[PDB]
């Protein structure tokens, strides 16, 4: 209920990369101009992926296969080594469809990658970059006393 | 924000070729048996002794587990061969379908990798012995049943129609099924309804209760937001949290610049060994004696050079470039049924629509040899309903690879008279309507029907999100109480801004005249046309159409169209007396002749049948150039719909 | 050498876009409210329009898709706490 | 991106000579009845289509560049020592991350097929410590060969 | 750029029928006795694996492109006339530089291998002479075919 | 692939094979990095009036 961009990352926390990075969000969200997202930029290496998985529960004929005994290509590819082809032809056994007529029923993963870059967290009332020296900075909250951060 | 749960049909396969058994020879069979009783098989496993018990495969002795064992990826691992004298190998019974090794998958049925069917709950394996024509055995020959499936190959060549494992089974061959991709589409067109009379959307006040929205039948709005779009950004990037991938297509397969191959050398293919028919020769020494105590009579030596066969390498390549994404996307009326196979009579059923054969000699390595042109036949048919649309697939790999995918995606406002509204404190009633059917909702690459592929598709929870700015309270009050002055009442209008006219074309016909009844023409800003096919566009403002029954690409939406190329002229005049724009200002005085034939080759330009004055007027119409000499604009002028980027010569 | 005689044919394609024929004297972009249509000639009178394509033909129905581009206005005014009304403005063509 | 590869037609090889496995026939004319004075007894007739196999170009490609980019980079902890041979002991040794064999079967052409997906165990791993870094390679033929 | 080709993993082609070398022999069932009622007595099974050949693909594209993209623009001085043909005097026809020949050794798949070096023979001549000029590619079939 | 451990030329070692070593290139890194001090209180660097 508050994942965002068909991948796992919450709303709030793209939210407040957008606005970190851009100031972009309080009034929709769209691409930012190319001179302005950099080669290190968030929003340049933020990659959502997502793939299916046969359910290992729900699969009444489930049956769990190690790597020694997986033959695909038998017969024309060597065991488990680049070397030369050996065995003989076969019906494959792996790995299980999940298309077409025959589909077995399935879950999902999503995931992302972000490279090049480090989450930022903009220590101003809105998130948004107003200046070098932002607004929490001149508070006299902080300005007179001392505080322990944990 | 949306989520439910979606199924895409057996008709769903995003990848082009299959996933099993991918580097077999497309006509090689599987070891298996039949009656008239023969058996075809090969057994690769070496083992030690043979008995009753089967092969020995180690130590007292132990013999091989009849459930999985012998493993059909051991074997040798010398190329020179050894005379083994005791093998085994797995051999499939008389009672299992007869299918090539290509594309061939079986489910296993234990933790180990045996794939034997399993009764009332044990296999059934049997024991086979064979031994040369003369005692003891040879090879051992493990037989069993599986369910055998071809989850993504079809037969392409059937030699008989009598049923049953027969010898002239064994000739068939079987090729992959054709790529379609399945995926929402750009911009999630279509899941919300716009400008439909009967599914009217309303935004109004609480109290009020009068609705702030009221749309026309005529208006469009979608393709508005498209132009939009590109205009204020650049649509090269992706934006997966809108579904942001515009469609294209690959230059190479729109216009093929088939400028042949570099194929100077040879490629050859040589023996595993280097060398495989030598001869036995003894050594002599010097007149000349045999020798002993030395080398062995037996000594492979081969004279002259190795056996070797040569493939031409790029060739092949641009054969298969060609067919797979050229001749695979001919009118059906080139193509021909296969024969000895089931086919659906409904041409847009997925199964008529892949078992379809095409002569690869339509396109060849050699059609249209060195020159820049693309085919007569393509240019009729929607170049976006292609596999290699970035744009669709970049799409569809977004929900996944399987085919039930549950979804959860979020859809933006298009309306233009809402899409920027700053409100104000109060309560409002938000409400709207969401279509459900598939064949809208949903678009293929190949554009088949999904009411009939199964295809479904259902919505769980609905939930709105929006964002306040967090604003300081005592100049937020000034701000709203500023904007409630009439004086600075806020006011948008649509990018497109105009008005749809439909006209129907019949069949072969040519000439289409239209009119339109005296009215005021005030502030009136121009005309700007195309064509599109009646069979890729639905019916306007229907709440349900059951007679649209394709899941392509719709220009009429999406904005992608592909048929400007086909005008000749065009005749504008009022009072059906006065034509226009008149006053001898074109070289033909009475109207705008688009193209012309070789006969009129003295008004052509730009080495193509686009007359001068046309291209004149596109230029002024898009970049105000030409008055001032022709030459290339900036880049940041000419779009992604811009007229000079489309623009292709050819001959 | 052994090359034989031949014929010529020229063509062209323009994909995702709309042929355009802006209604002003020069056919040049001035402005969005172009001279044309602050012409008095239009701007008092009515006039009945009819306009003819030649196209060349294909095999199935297909549909012409016209758009006579005008403008399309709308102004939003609110003068209380949680009531919005609007007013539109399509001309010509208005409804 | 694994979208599969294009391999709807076979592609083949074929001998240097065209045919290999030929017969020898005489000329016989009209019954029927020797002839000689002419064609040669001698004659290399091939009945029936001619000798050759085939292969799949593009799932070949395919494999090729999956093995040589990825399977070669998996964590140790997946690879294992090969047999009979000697292999540095130090796990830092070029000779050890030289000499570690890797089976083909966990990276093949049919991984993930049809999903933009990166594998499980690369996205724990430096992707920039990779032979197709174009700016370590630059800068290596820089100093020169 | 020549850093070498990727071919870690080995291609092969097959026979079209899978197997072309394989035996006939008879069943027999248990001390052991023949069988008759049954499998007949001709029963191809092939012992061991199938006849198969090997080809290098990244290597032989990559001599392909050289030889084809530089072997072939050398200055004359290193070419050599061929045997047991005629060929044009003027070293200007089309003719003349058509027929002389190349050795594929000047430069194969390792000249200055993993150097980034243009050739000390390719830098005086024009390389907009070449027919992969896309502008002179694309003003050529501009006219035609 | 070594078919068997025992050193010398025997029938048993025709089949072994080869294939090439891993790439590895070997470079300065970008912009210089790490050829000069910085940050670093024993090797500090010095920029002083004479």
């Amino acid at each position: 209920g508050y994942n965002v961009a068909q991948c796992n990352m919450t709303k709030d926390w793209f939210l407040v990369q957008m606005l970190a990075n851009y100031n972009i969000g309080y009034q929709g969200f769209y691409i930012p101009e190319s001179y302005k997202d950099r080669m290190y930029s968030f929003f340049r290496n933020f990659q959502p992926m997502s793939r299916q998985v046969v359910d290992d529960t729900k699969y009444k004929d489930y049956q769990q296969v190690g790597i020694l005994h997986q033959h695909n290509n038998s017969g024309f590819v060597g065991y488990l080594a680049p070397t030369m082809r050996e065995g003989q032809a076969y019906p494959a056994n792996f790995p299980y469809p999940l298309i077409g007529k025959t589909a077995v029923d399935s879950i999902t993963q999503k995931k992302f990658l972000c490279d090049r870059t480090l989450w930022r967290i903009p220590f101003s009332s809105n998130f948004m970059s107003m200046g070098a020296l932002t607004d929490l900075g001149q508070n006299l909250l902080y300005a007179n006393s001392a505080h322990a951060l944990d | 924000d949306i989520r439910g749960v979606l199924d895409r049909g057996p008709t769903f396969k995003p990848y082009s070729g299959t996933a099993y058994n991918a580097l077999a020879p497309k006509g090689a069979p599987n070891p298996c048996e039949w009656d008239e009783t023969h058996v075809f098989g090969q057994a690769p496993y070496s083992g030690i002794n043979i008995t009753k018990e089967g092969i020995q495969i180690g130590v007292t002795p132990k013999y091989a587990d009849k459930t999985f064992q012998p493993e059909p990826q051991i074997g040798e691992s010398q190329w020179y061969e050894t005379e083994i004298n005791h093998a085994a190998g797995r051999v499939l019974k008389k009672t299992t379908p007869m299918k090539p090794c290509y594309g061939s998958y079986a489910k296993p049925t234990n933790e180990n990798g045996g794939q034997g069917i399993l009764v009332k709950l044990e296999s059934q394996v049997e024991m086979q012995f064979f031994s040369t024509t003369e005692l003891t055995p040879k090879v051992v020959l493990y037989s069993e049943d599986v369910d055998i499936e071809t989850p993504d190959t079809h037969i392409s060549y059937m030699p008989t129609i009598k049923e049953g494992n027969s010898r002239e089974l064994m000739g068939q061959q079987s090729m992959p099924n054709r790529p379609n991709y399945i995926a929402f589409r750009d911009n999630f067109i279509g899941l919300m309804y716009y400008n439909s009379t009967g599914n009217m959307g309303v935004l109004a006040g609480q109290a009020s209760q009068l609705n702030a929205v009221v749309d026309l039948q005529d208006r469009n709005t979608e393709l508005s937001y498209q132009l939009l779009l590109d205009s204020i950004g650049d649509r090269t990037r992706y934006f997966s949290m809108w579904n942001q991938a515009v469609d294209s297509y690959d230059p190479d397969v729109r216009i093929i610049e088939n400028h042949g191959t570099e194929d100077e050398l040879p490629n050859y293919c040589f023996p595993l060994g280097g060398v495989i028919n030598t001869e036995t020769l003894t050594k002599v020494k010097p007149g000349w004696e045999k020798d002993a105590t030395e080398f062995s009579d037996k000594n492979e030596i081969r004279v002259g050079n190795n056996f070797a066969m040569e493939i031409n390498l790029n060739a092949n390549l641009w054969r298969n470039f060609l067919y797979s994404n050229i001749a695979l996307y001919l009118p059906d009326k080139l193509k021909y049924s296969p024969s000895n196979v089931k086919i659906s009579d409904n041409p847009n059923t997925y199964d008529y629509m892949n078992k379809r054969v095409v002569a690869p000699g339509l396109v060849d390595c050699y059609i249209n040899l060195g020159a820049r042109w693309s085919l007569d036949y393509m240019d009729n048919v929607n170049p976006f309903n292609h596999h290699r649309n970035a744009g669709l697939r970049y799409r569809s790999m977004l929900l996944g690879n399987g085919r039930y995918v549950p979804f959860h995606i979020q859809v933006p406002q298009k309306f233009f008279a809402i899409k920027n509204l700053l409100l104000l404190p109060g309560s409002y009633t938000y409400e709207w309507n969401f279509r459900k059917d598939v064949n809208m909702v949903l678009q293929s690459s190949l554009g088949n029907d999904l009411r009939v592929d199964g295809a479904s598709i259902k919505f769980d929870s609905i939930c709105l999100y929006a964002t306040f700015f967090p604003m300081a309270h005592n100049t937020a009050s000034t701000l709203e109480a500023m904007l409630r002055n009439d004086t600075n009442d806020q006011s948008f209008n649509d990018y497109l801004s105009a008005a749809n006219m439909l006209y129907p074309i019949p069949a072969n016909a040519t000439n289409v005249p239209i009119s339109i009844p005296s009215r005021n023409w005030a502030a009136f800003r121009g005309w700007a046309f195309t064509r599109l096919k009646t069979k890729e566009t639905p019916s306007l403002g229907s709440g349900y159409d059951p007679y649209y029954t394709y899941s392509g690409s719709i220009p009429y939406l999406d904005g992608t169209f592909y048929l400007n190329h086909t005008f000749k002229k065009v005749a504008i005049t009022f009072d059906s007396s006065v034509s226009w724009p008149g006053n001898d200002r074109l070289l033909t005085p009475n109207e705008f002749e688009i193209k012309r034939s070789v006969d009129g080759e003295g008004y052509n330009v730009a080495q193509c049948n686009m007359t001068k004055d046309w291209f004149l007027v596109q230029m002024l119409a898009n970049y105000n150039i030409g008055y001032q000499g022709f030459y290339i604009p900036e880049s940041y002028k000419d779009r992604m719909y811009s007229f000079f980027r489309n623009f292709q010569p050819m001959s | 050498k052994t090359a034989v005689d031949s014929i010529t044919q020229k063509k062209f394609l323009c994909d995702r876009t709309l042929w355009r024929i802006p209604f002003s004297s020069n056919f040049m972009s001035m402005g969005a409210l172009t001279d044309l249509g602050q012409n008095l000639l239009y701007a008092n009178s009515a006039h009945a329009l009819d306009m003819t394509f030649e196209v060349d033909p294909m095999d199935e129905p297909t549909l012409l898709y016209v758009l006579f581009e005008v403008f399309d206005v709308v102004r939003v005014h609110r003068p209380h706490r949680g009531v919005i009304e609007t007013v539109y403005l399509r001309t010509p063509f208005s409804a």
